[PDB]
């Protein structure tokens, strides 16, 4: 109820103060084993830390925890993604895993690294704002599990009542930096395309992640884990 | 299944 | 040029370019086998191919593109192109795909396909989500052209940078036409920028039901349960899967 | 000679 009942510059302060710590990586050369280590202590880490933004996500823990699990199941690796995608931006050419962690593209992770670069690429090209880029981040957690859903239809209503807000909330942000009707609109429908490309990523790194599983090369943490176990299932 | 379960409770 | 297309010449160029509802080889003497039942919606979607190279040919701004890229972005979204229309000649069928005149199934059917059923619940969902907002036609051609520019335009020397900027401007047309189509609809300005992110929220399922859909027939494949056509192969290929 | 990109000229 709270947050249909936020202004668009109260759902902007309040996704900004929500927004989690840049975190670190582990500060010779790199190993396959060694690399993969860092990204996934790295994406471990990041999870615990997701998990209290999503709370902090309107609208978010107004929902039962089956829901929010599940919507959590679905999007971590997209929210994992679009954030080092919108870490790199101004780093043309790398991702910024990490302040420590910047890599460039010099087992079968260089199409999936080629892809969030194009992304960041995209973002750059676009000059995507923060308070543009938290309303992306926001939509990503109540979209992509929703479809996959009276006790139920009231929930969905719910989250797209949600939604609706996030999107009302983007055009504001771009009717202020004074853009047209017509370049709103473009520009909204331009910003929701790459979530397609943004869903893309992360069902192929999904399957990526799972034969880095299979391999036994690297340890993963029990969330991490479980996180790829929703994904088979 | 679980750990996420309660992280999300978790305050 | 499809830049100084209208709205109204936009929406009736892609009606008119619009395929043809094909019919399954269904063959209503035998029970369904995987198999057999696999066999069909590839020897379909193989059928729609052919007819989708050809409506590509007529989305406006396409033509204007080098060969190499048109065969890119129609690898890229071609299962896409395919779920989206099963999707919409679904939406008056609950609880079944109509793959075909001849070919309406329920989850039930599809039983018979390991790992089909979790792919066919998704289609359904997306059907009943499309009858729900009640998309129209005029919307569906719009965003399965939408689909077709943008799925692999992220994946594209300086004649790269202006073919992705023509696609990026023949994209925002057609956004200009689905504003234009809601308007006209006597949608509220509010309601119309509401309706474009709902629908454009849908295509992020839909490249999850094609990249669930690749998978799926990488297996069917790699077991050897249905041969695969020359096309199908190789659109399959370019997936680079495993 | 891949199939689709023939078929794109026919
Ligand atoms: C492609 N990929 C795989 N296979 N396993 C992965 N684990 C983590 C990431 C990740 C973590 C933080 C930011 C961006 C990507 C990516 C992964
Ligand atoms: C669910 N599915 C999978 N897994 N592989 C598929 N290949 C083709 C189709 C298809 C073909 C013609 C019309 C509608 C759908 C569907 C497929």
């Amino acid at each position: 109820s709270l947050a249909l009942s936020l202004t668009a510059d109260q759902m902007v302060s309040a996704l900004l103060d929500a927004e989690p710590p840049i975190l670190y990586s582990e500060y010779r050369p790199f190993s396959e084993a060694s690399m993969m280590g860092l990204l996934t202590n790295l994406a471990d880490r990041e999870l615990v830390h997701m998990i209290n933004w999503a709370k902090r996500v309107p609208g978010f823990v107004d929902l039962t925890l089956h829901d929010q699990v599940h919507l959590l199941e679905c999007a971590w690796l997209e929210i994992l993604m679009i954030g080092l995608v919108w870490r790199s931006m101004e780093h043309p050419g790398k991702l910024l895993f990490a302040p420590n962690l910047l890599l460039d593209r010099n087992e079968g992770m260089v199409e999936i690294f080629d892809m969030l670069l194009a992304t960041s690429s995209r973002f750059r090209m676009m000059n995507l704002q923060g308070e543009e880029f938290v309303c992306l981040k926001s939509i990503i957690l109540l979209n992509s599990g929703v479809y996959t859903f009276l006790k139920s239809l009231e929930e969905k209503d719910h989250i797209h009542r949600v939604l609706d807000k996030i999107t009302d909330t983007l055009i504001h942000l771009m009717a202020k930096a004074g853009l047209t009707l017509q370049q709103q609109h473009q520009r909204l429908a331009q910003l929701l395309l790459i979530l397609s490309h943004i869903r893309h990523m992360s069902n192929k790194g999904m399957e990526h992640l799972y034969s880095m599983k299979c391999k036994n090369v690297v340890p993963l943490s029990d969330l991490l884990l479980e996180m790829l176990d929703a994904h088979r299932l | 299944h679980k750990i996420l379960h309660r992280l999300l409770q978790d305050s």
